[PDB]
């Protein structure tokens, strides 16, 4: 008797064929796309899902470059890409994207998945160094 | 490992559920 995430989820599994997968007790599914670009998919809210493409920890040693991924966020807004955003908890970078959920469909669901992890390879190139 | 034999804009080979990069559970509200 779930809402339209749960589904969305279990029709997009079946649509890459991984099987099957879940939401945990954070209200998130977290898979890595070939073991390096994390992705954790989150229903936020009932109206979209949110979806985290995990970077790493954030460098703080001479972290003038907080300033460059700040300026990249530039290139991303063009071009209708992920916010560039600074998490506390984990001192991680993560891509955002939110993904809303009426007139949602399994293919529109992986097209942004993607999106995300597109967003995550080509982040070094979208930096000047 | 799992392989995504699919038609959608996932043109890569597998994927890795977890249980240098966080995989956080959570992000501060406030």
């Amino acid at each position: 008797a779930s809402s339209r995430s749960e589904l969305l989820l279990d029709r997009f599994a079946e649509k890459i064929g991984v099987g099957s997968i879940s939401f945990n007790e954070n209200r998130l599914c977290s898979f890595a796309i070939d073991e390096i670009y994390y992705i954790s998919l989150s229903d936020a809210n009932d109206e979209y899902m949110m979806i985290y493409g995990v970077c790493g920890k954030f460098p703080t040693d001479n972290p003038n470059f907080a300033l460059e991924i700040l300026n990249a966020n530039l290139w991303f807004a063009e071009n209708g890409g992920p916010y560039l955003c600074y998490e506390s908890g984990a001192q991680s970078l993560l891509l955002a994207l939110r993904f809303p959920l009426d007139d949602a469909t399994p293919e529109k669901l992986e097209n942004e998945i993607e999106v995300v992890v597109k967003s995550m390879e080509n982040l070094y190139l979208v930096l000047h160094n | 490992g799992h392989l995504i034999s699919s038609t959608g804009a996932l043109g890569s080979r597998s994927l890795f559920s977890p249980l240098d990069i966080p995989g956080l559970p959570t992000n501060p509200s406030r």
